[PDB]
RNA sequence: ACAGAG
């Protein structure tokens, strides 16, 4: 918090409160909470040869696999949840045009890093009732008009 | 020449007219030999954003 | 003056990670060894430890003491 | 012909570059003037073109 | 195919080289020919699942397969903005004699986060400078530096 | 009825100047029937169109052939039998110039005829006995099969 | 203190009529606003927020039919909700199913 | 009695920039009270005052009588003062970013479903517009899919409810028309405007800016009144960003940076041109050198050599626009107008 | 700074105000968002009537 | 202490000064895959006219050097190369020219365009709207002329 | 009297 050197003093009283993180970003409770939709890159034509080392160079380090079939290299796509999309099958010339960069709409992959006020499976259930609490009230106010 | 930033060392001894200071300075991420020369980047004016 | 508790960009306490970097560089880790000892895996916490000038050890001296 | 830590002591930074003077508590700055150089033929016209 | 086209309109966003294209969400009814686009709460119940593919001590990650952006992204705005917690709102300073400027320590000090958990704590109303047991916490910090 | 035209149509050229758009193409088309010449901007991502393909096309200014032209609103969420359930493509859109073939001083009798969609155009020209039934600020609805 | 009022458009019995949901922003619009385009009586729905000091959204909806819009939006409040009651007791299972995995792994 | 009330919503306020050169540098407003302490306007009326919020200043005066009122009204209005009295041009209209908006969107690839077509109009029902019906127009393509054209989305600012009674009438070439199309052009760049409804043409900064006549609001305010010139300019103020934003719109070192097409012909044209230079300059030392009617020998030579210099830039100039791809954001800018020029994207 | 240029022709008045600008679309083009601090302090005489 | 508020002039290391014109909330802002939502967005309107490209190159050289814990010189008629830092930006895993893909915060969708960005230097200028602001009603008036 | 700002 400070730093000191001597003959000098600190002495004071805090007052914690209940807030919101709409007021101020002191009451947010999460290190970051994003998400991303998920990956599919799918290969349209076989890559084989030496071309699929290259293929496995312009992506992330663990998604595109070489395996060896009839002592010779195919790539076929393994895991491409871990895919950053940089982009970089676009800068080589030959193969631009045998992959479908693409993301599934529907299939989220969340993030919550908390910053340990309460642990973040708790955040996500009190995030949805928020929502829930929003939804209730304004169902109130049709029952107190109608 | 008119950013806000730390005029030196002793800016906590000096009593002046009007002084600006910013709270939290951070050195720039690109920067010139001349930088170097000067030493700006001990007593930087600014934030990356 | 002295490093701030919270990254700007995203809130993630940084300001506990001083004391340990200016350590490791003691043990003669590369600054981008350094920081990903320390968990910052997004560039907008790296360049709280790696942008900062530590002001106050050096405001410090000139301060009145007994 | 001081070090650092006896700036210190005097409320002095090593970075401040002096060349200034304390005049009345005000830090006063004689400014470099640029002049023509005496003792030099100039060759020049005049207004009516002469 | 136009059919195939029409399949990868409404399911897939694909990144091209310059702009990404079918950004946005087109599932609506009478969007389309011949689908059914409207509310089905069994189709929801059905498609809907969650896993949990990571968690420790402060983080995880998980997938939500089946919901729609508009719903996903209210989940992402309420965690950072409309869930609470407990953090300090007032400083009461008695002989503050650091080189660290009374403002600055305030400031420094709300961003601490607080281990209370902030379902057992109401909001403190208007005004009430005071608080009581209900509503706030209290915290002493007292440092004084000598030599060794 | 409520047809206004009705040719079968042979795609002459995709794109003349290049390909200025992604989505949309400028097809330049030819009449079997008729000596009409057609260019017709489509939406070739829903709808893909290649370089010999053969498609019929009918201009109709209802698209219910019982000939009732109340269009208050067009639902696209009701389900009735009507004329779009025997074409692949329908567009809607309004005839907006009229103007006559200045490519001939003296006993003339082609005529264009131009539709905007949105800002998708069309100039249909050709025979003025073929082209009766427009009128300016008349509104249409375009609709197009493809044959095998 | 209300946080909704109602007003109507001015040619329009009751079709047509615009929410002021006070103390509310994007968060519940655009997801309220999705569930009333599910249903297929409504022609028109759309959020404003009316200014960025003020924390009002103006959520329109207008229907094709006779049916008066306050049924769309209470229908989409209560679909809403369901959604959100459904994503919960999905969620809280899956974090026991993976902590009762966890505990059951290397012991 | 008198009371000296605080300023309150609706007075007529005078609000004017320091340095003053013609009349519209000083004009009346209607105030309103809001919490943060700049002043505030919308910025299609910057170009009036030469305001470009770097820090500027500004100045405001709050006319004490009744009859100072209604003559900062009436005369100083700025839904009076559209036009400059010089050459009766326009003035207030859209600049960046209401311009860059409006061209993307009535660009030939855009294509809305009814969600996103709802939520794009809906952001003009606010302020006197919220009691108005919103008329959601017919769609453009219905078997397939059901599309609204961006231009159809574009039109809801000429005419936002059916009992509206604009009918704009506007026929104009754009700014990178052809000169053959005649409403056919490859660049779909002649505008129509029938019965407020774009039926060809995006909307550039000669059809929605400040810089000349056959501007939209232009014919909205000779043609239908005032008062629908400032809605109209109002309502493209709030449509254009809501589209942008949720577009994306971004500059990058990618945009200025030259491939390959362009550094072979840049060296041919510095080898052709500088050779061609190097000759004349032998000769005029060494030689007979073609002297210029009017001209000193070597004055000959720097019109010569200013000739060779102005055709590298030139060729490479057209060069690099040739490789450049659409959605390239300093050539939709210089395409539109609204920043920049074909000279700006050349020369970096 | 004479009396003809600069105190008679043109002169300094009351009632007036100046502050850094900003921008705002969401206002129409005929108004101007005025401060709540010179808003309070410009005043205008309203006459007391029916 | 003062923060930042509307009408504060800060500036950018290349004449690209501007005031601030409004200030938006975590939640509402676009963030990358990452989580990252930025601190300032700047118009790209600015650099067409200005021609400003050594604020291009500033922002991706400063990003591939927090990626690997380096300072990148940009002395003038030298510093480090762009051809140099598009491989350190590729090494670790972001996309060499610095655009990335960016979802929007309001509309949870993501964005067409892919959106440049990086660390920006950023001054804080001493001109501040509250030591600005005035107003007069009626006041002091000077001795010899009554005026104000 | 000098420096600033637009
Ligand atoms: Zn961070």
């Amino acid at each position: 918090i400070a730093q000191l050197r001597p003959g000098q003093e600190i002495d004071l009283l805090m007052h914690c409160v209940k807030g919101i993180g709409k007021d101020h970003a002191k009451f947010s409770p999460v290190a970051t909470a994003s998400y991303r939709l998920l990956p599919d890159i799918t290969l349209l034509e076989p890559v084989e040869g030496e071309a699929a080392e290259e293929l496995s160079r312009c992506f992330s380090p663990g998604v595109i696999e070489v395996q060896e079939v009839q002592g010779k290299k195919v790539a076929r796509v393994a895991n491409p949840r871990l895919d950053t999309f940089s982009r970089e099958i676009f800068r080589n010339e030959k193969l631009k045009k045998v992959v479908r960069l693409a993301r599934v709409r529907d299939h989220y992959i969340f993030s919550v890093e908390s910053t340990g006020v309460l642990p973040p499976d708790v955040l996500v259930s009190e995030a949805i009732k928020v929502l829930m609490g929003k939804c209730r009230r304004f169902l109130d106010e049709l029952d107190a008009v109608q | 020449k008119q950013a806000m930033g730390t005029i030196g060392y002793n800016q906590r001894n000096r009593i002046d007219t009007l002084m600006y200071l910013l709270a939290y300075p951070q050195k720039p991420m690109v920067k010139t030999k001349t930088i170097e020369l000067i030493e700006f980047e001990k007593l930087p004016a600014g934030q990356n954003a | 003056m002295i490093i701030p508790v919270r990254c700007f960009t995203c809130g993630k306490i940084v300001g506990n990670k001083w004391e340990a970097y200016l350590g490791l560089l003691q043990a003669e880790y590369t600054e981008g060894d350094a920081l990903d000892a320390l968990g910052l895996k997004r560039y907008c916490c790296r360049r709280m430890l790696l942008a900062h000038v530590d002001l106050i050890e050096k405001l410090l001296n000139y301060a009145p003491l007994e | 012909g001081k070090t650092p830590a006896e700036f210190a002591k005097l409320n002095e930074c090593p970075l401040d570059p002096g060349g200034y003077f304390i005049v009345k508590g005000v830090e006063k700055v004689i400014l470099i003037q640029e002049q023509l150089s005496k003792n030099r033929i100039i060759v020049e016209a005049d207004r009516k073109g002469a | 195919a136009a059919s195939q086209a029409v399949e990868e309109m409404r399911s897939r966003v694909v990144l091209g080289e310059f702009g990404v294209r079918n950004v946005h969400t087109t599932d609506f009814p009478g969007n389309y020919s011949g689908y059914d686009d409207a509310w089905d709460q069994d189709r929801f119940e059905k498609n809907f699942r969650v896993d949990v593919v990571h968690m420790d001590e402060n983080s995880l990650e998980f997938d939500m397969v089946g919901i729609d952006a508009a719903i996903a992204n209210a989940f992402r705005r309420i965690l950072l903005a409309e869930v609470p917690t407990m953090a300090v709102e007032k400083v009461l300073v008695y002989n503050n004699t650091s080189i660290v400027q009374d403002e600055i320590l305030a400031h420094r000090l709300g961003l601490i986060p607080i281990h209370a958990d902030p379902r057992l704590f109401e909001y403190r109303n208007q005004g009430d400078e005071e608080g009581t047991e209900i509503d706030t916490l209290q915290f002493r910090l007292q440092v004084r530096c000598t030599r060794n | 009825a409520g047809i206004l035209f009705e040719d079968i149509f042979d795609v002459k050229d995709i794109d003349p100047e290049g390909k200025k758009f992604d989505r949309v193409s400028r097809l330049h088309c030819e009449s079997e029937s008729f000596k009409m010449d057609l260019i017709l901007d489509v939406n070739i991502q829903i709808y893909p169109v290649d370089l010999g393909d053969k498609f019929r096309l009918v201009i109709a200014s209802t698209l219910y052939e019982d000939g009732t032209l109340d269009d208050g609103e067009y639902n696209p969420t009701d389900d009735r039998p009507s004329r779009a359930d025997q074409f692949e493509y329908v567009m809607y859109g309004k005839v907006y110039r009229i103007e006559g073939d200045e490519t001939s001083t003296e006993a003339a009798t082609r005529l264009s005829a131009y539709v905007s969609y949105g800002g998708l155009l069309m100039r249909l020209q050709g025979d003025a006995n073929n082209l009766h039934g427009f009128e300016v600020d008349s509104r249409v609805y375009l609709l197009m099969k493809k044959l095998a | 203190k209300t946080a909704l009022e109602m007003v109507q458009a001015a040619g329009t019995d009751r079709h047509c009529v615009t929410f002021v949901l006070h103390e509310e922003d994007h968060t519940l619009g655009n997801s309220l606003r999705y569930m009333i385009m599910k249903n297929p009586e409504v022609e028109f729905c759309g959020y404003t927020t009316t200014h960025p000091s003020e924390s009002k959204i103006n959520l329109r909806i207008q229907t094709r039919g006779t049916l008066p819009a306050v049924e769309p939006f209470q229908r989409g409040l209560n679909e809403l909700m369901n959604v959100c009651q459904h994503v919960l007791d999905k969620f809280e299972a899956s974090i026991k199913d993976y902590k009762d995995q966890k505990a059951s792994r290397n012991e | 009695d008198i009371v000296e009330r605080h300023l309150i919503d609706g007075d007529v306020v005078l609000f004017n920039r320091q340095p003053s050169l013609h009349k519209l540098s000083i004009m009346a407003h209607l105030a309103r009270v809001k919490p943060h302490r700049t002043f505030r306007f919308n910025e299609c009326v910057c170009t009036p005052y030469n305001a470009d919020f770097d820090g500027d200043e500004m100045n405001l005066h709050l006319p004490q009588t009744e009859e100072a009122k209604a003559e900062a009204l009436v005369l100083m209005g700025t839904k009076a003062n559209l036009v400059t009295p010089r050459n009766g041009e326009p003035l207030i209209a859209a600049i960046q970013d209401f311009l860059t908006g409006a061209y993307l969107l009535t660009l030939k690839d855009t294509f809305f479903d009814r969600a996103k077509a709802c939520q794009i109009i809906a952001s003009i029902l606010v302020g006197k517009d919220e009691k108005i019906k919103v008329r959601l127009p017919p769609p453009t393509i219905l078997k397939p899919v059901t599309l609204w054209t961006g231009k159809q989305i574009f039109s809801v600012i000429l005419r936002p409810s059916d009992d509206n009674p604009v009918r704009a009438n506007l026929r104009t070439k754009g700014k990178q028309y052809c000169g053959k199309g005649e409403d056919l052009c490859a660049n779909d760049s002649y505008v129509t405007i029938q019965n407020s409804e774009l039926m060809s043409g995006s909307m550039d900064k000669g059809t929605l800016g400040s810089g000349s006549k056959n501007n939209i609001f232009y014919i909205l305010l000779r043609d239908w009144g005032q008062n629908e010139a400032a809605d109209a300019m109002s309502r493209l103020a709030r449509l254009a960003p809501v589209y942008l934003s949720n577009r994306g719109f971004s500059i990058g070192i990618g945009d200025v940076t030259p491939g390959q097409g362009l550094l072979k012909a840049k060296y041919e044209l510095l080898n052709a041109g500088y050779k061609k230079c190097d000759e004349y300059i032998e000769a005029l030392n060494t030689g007979k050198l073609q002297q210029q009617p009017g001209c000193t020998a070597e004055e000959t030579l720097e019109a010569l050599i200013l000739k060779e210099l102005s055709v590298i830039r030139d060729h490479a100039g057209s060069a690099c626009l040739r490789e450049l791809d659409k959605s390239n954001s300093p050539l939709t800018m210089a395409l539109c107008g609204s920043k920049g020029s074909f000279i700006n994207i050349s020369q970096m | 700074q004479g009396r003809f240029r600069g105190n008679l022709s043109g002169k300094r008045v009351d009632f007036s105000g100046r502050t850094v600008i900003s921008p705002d679309p969401n206002l129409r083009i005929d108004e101007v968002a005025v401060p709540v601090h010179v808003a309070k302090i410009l005043t205008f005489p309203e006459k007391v009537n029916k | 202490t003062r923060r930042p508020e509307i009408g504060d002039k800060f500036s950018s290391r290349h004449g690209q000064k501007g005031v601030c014109g409004l200030i938006v909330p975590q939640e509402d802002m676009p963030f990358c895959d990452s989580g990252i939502c930025p601190d300032i967005i700047m118009n790209p309107h600015g650099f067409p006219s200005r021609m400003t490209v050594g604020k291009l190159i500033e922002l991706l050289a400063g990003k591939a050097g927090v990626l690997d814990g380096r300072f990148h010189y940009g002395t003038a008629f030298g510093g480090s190369k762009v051809k140099d830092v598009c491989e350190d930006l590729v090494r670790h895993g972001y996309n060499y020219l610095g655009k990335d893909y960016v979802t929007s915060g309001i509309t949870g969708e993501p964005l067409e365009a892919y959106i440049y960005f990086g660390p920006v230097y950023y001054q804080k200028l001493k001109h501040m709207v509250l030591d600005k602001m005035h107003a007069r009603a009626r006041g002091p008036r000077a001795v010899l002329t009554r005026q104000p």
